[PDB]
Order: structure tokens, then C-alpha cells, then sequence
């Protein structure tokens, strides 16, 4: 009944490497016209929730933050209902507990990568990088 | 120069605001606005008969059909008055609606204020689907969002 999110693929890595962050959603409103703005986020030790990338489950729109550039790549398998946040070319300030989350599909631009307008959150996995 | 507005809301994420303008009486009507939450692609965009939502969009009734015609497209001659065709939602699910139609009106017998505007789930086949549903609803699917068309400032 509740849109449960479950992330995986995270762990320890060195600077300048790849690490796939995949999250499979479960339960909730499974009608096909229900749309979310699935976004990956970032709680750094001592900071607040940030936000790295986001994608639309009802199309192919991809929006990223400025802290990230051509380093991450977010995609989706809609049949598996799974979002893939590729993480290559990593630096040491990306150390944080990376959660994924889902917000309203009609979320206007700008508020898409806002953690306040977000509805349901996932447990989270830590993605630490070493230099 | 009559102006109208309509707020599309439904039990799903789809939500929108559409404005209508008829600078002259019995002339073309401009329909422009924005909808969000839609799946990328085409979506049915029609005006149903009644401005009634006591039981949701389903209370709106059939496509506004004052002349008892079959379902068609905006450019077809065989069409319902409310047949406005399709709107296109881009990769972000935003349909930036821009339409001009001369069969709908903000006055007269083809007048549509007090009636419901509906954006649908699937795409309107313009009455060419090869079944009895095509000549009625265009196989546009369920009613995603709807709203009563009211007078605007
Ligand atoms: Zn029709």
C-alpha cells in the first residue's frame, strides 16, 4: 500500500572509480498513469539533504545538480521499476549516505531536486570514497 | 472578448490550468495552458457535456455532442463539438497546450462554459480505431483529470 523504496549497490570505493546505485520500488499505487520524479539524494556527515540527480518515470527527462556533471548518469527500467544512478569519476567529498526517494510527478521545475517536496524515502546505503 | 479558465484536477498526480479566449463572438477560441504529471506522448483532450463532478470526472458525461454526430478529429467534419484532439506531454510530462478551434464557443449553442474539460489516459485515435469505442470516445482511456470551465477575469 505504501510506495516502499529499497536502494543497493553502494559501498566503499576509491577516487576515480565507478559504483552503480540501483533502487527497486515496491508496493503503492501500481496503476500505469501514476508518475513519480525519482531522485537520488545525499546526506553528508554534518550537512543536510542535498540531491544529485532525478528522472521521470513517465518519460525520459533527466535533471542533475551542479555539484555533479558528466560524472553521474541516471537511467531507469520501467518494467523492473528500478532506477540506476551510475557513479563514475568519484571524488572524496561525495562521502555520504545516499538515499533515493520519490516525489509527485507534476512537481514543477526546480522543486524536483528539492528534498522538502519529497514524499517517501528509502532506508539508504552509504557511498564512501577514498583518496 | 470573453475569457474563461479551468483547473484540471484528478485523483492522480496529473494537474493543470487551461485558459480560453474568444476575442470575438462566434469566432475562433484559443485554448492555451499547462498540464503536468502526464505520461510522455499524446493524450485525449475533450469537453464533456455536463459540469458535474459529484462522483468525479465520470459525472461529466459523454463528449459534448449537441449535433448527435460521431467521434472524429478537430479538423474532421464528422466530430463532436467537444472533440479537441490530442495534447502532447514532453519528456518531463508537461503538456504546454496551444490550440485554436472554431466549433467550440464561449457563447451561443456551442457554448462550453459550465461544462467539463477532461484530459485522458491514452491517446485519441480520431475515430479511426476500427471498433465501436473509436466512434464514441476515441479509445482515449480513463479520465485522468477534469475541471469545470468557468468565467475568468
Ligand atoms: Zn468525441
Amino acid at each position: 500500500s505504501q510506495v516502499q523504496l529499497q536502494e543497493s549497490g553502494g559501498g566503499s570505493v576509491q577516487a576515480g572509480g565507478s559504483l552503480r546505485l540501483a533502487c527497486v520500488a515496491s508496493g503503492g499505487d501500481t496503476r500505469p498513469y501514476i508518475t513519480y520524479w525519482m531522485g537520488w539524494y545525499r546526506q553528508a556527515p554534518g550537512k543536510e539533504r542535498e540531491g544529485v540527480a532525478t528522472i521521470y518515470t513517465g518519460g525520459s527527462g533527466t535533471y542533475y545538480s551542479d555539484s555533479v556533471e558528466g560524472r553521474f548518469t541516471i537511467s531507469q527500467d520501467k518494467a523492473q521499476r528500478t532506477v540506476y544512478l551510475q557513479m563514475n569519476d568519484l571524488k572524496p567529498e561525495d562521502t555520504a549516505m545516499y538515499y533515493c526517494a520519490a516525489g509527485n510527478g507534476a512537481l514543477p521545475p526546480g522543486r524536483r531536486l528539492s528534498p522538502q517536496n519529497m514524499d517517501t524515502w528509502g532506508p539508504g546505503t552509504q557511498v564512501t570514497v577514498s583518496s | 472578448a470573453t475569457k474563461a479558465v479551468c483547473v484540471l484536477k484528478g485523483d492522480g498526480p496529473v494537474q493543470g490550468i487551461i485558459n480560453f479566449e474568444q476575442k470575438e463572438s462566434n469566432g475562433p477560441v484559443k485554448v492555451w495552458g499547462s498540464i503536468k504529471g502526464l505520461t510522455e506522448g499524446l493524450h485525449g483532450f475533450h469537453v464533456h457535456e455536463f459540469g458535474d463532478n459529484t462522483a468525479g470526472c465520470t459525472s461529466a458525461g459523454p463528449h459534448f455532442n449537441p449535433l448527435s454526430r460521431k467521434h472524429g478529429g478537430p479538423k474532421d467534419e464528422e466530430r463532436h463539438v467537444g472533440d479537441l484532439g490530442n495534447v502532447t506531454a514532453d519528456k518531463d510530462g508537461v503538456a504546454d497546450v496551444s490550440i485554436e478551434d472554431s466549433v467550440i464557443s464561449l457563447s451561443g449553442d456551442h457554448c462550453i462554459i459550465g461544462r467539463t474539460l477532461v484530459v485522458h489516459e491514452k491517446a485519441d485515435d480520431l475515430g479511426k480505431g476500427g471498433n465501436e469505442e473509436s466512434t464514441k470516445t476515441g479509445n482515449a482511456g480513463s479520465r485522468l483529470a477534469c475541471g469545470v470551465i468557468g468565467i475568468a477575469q
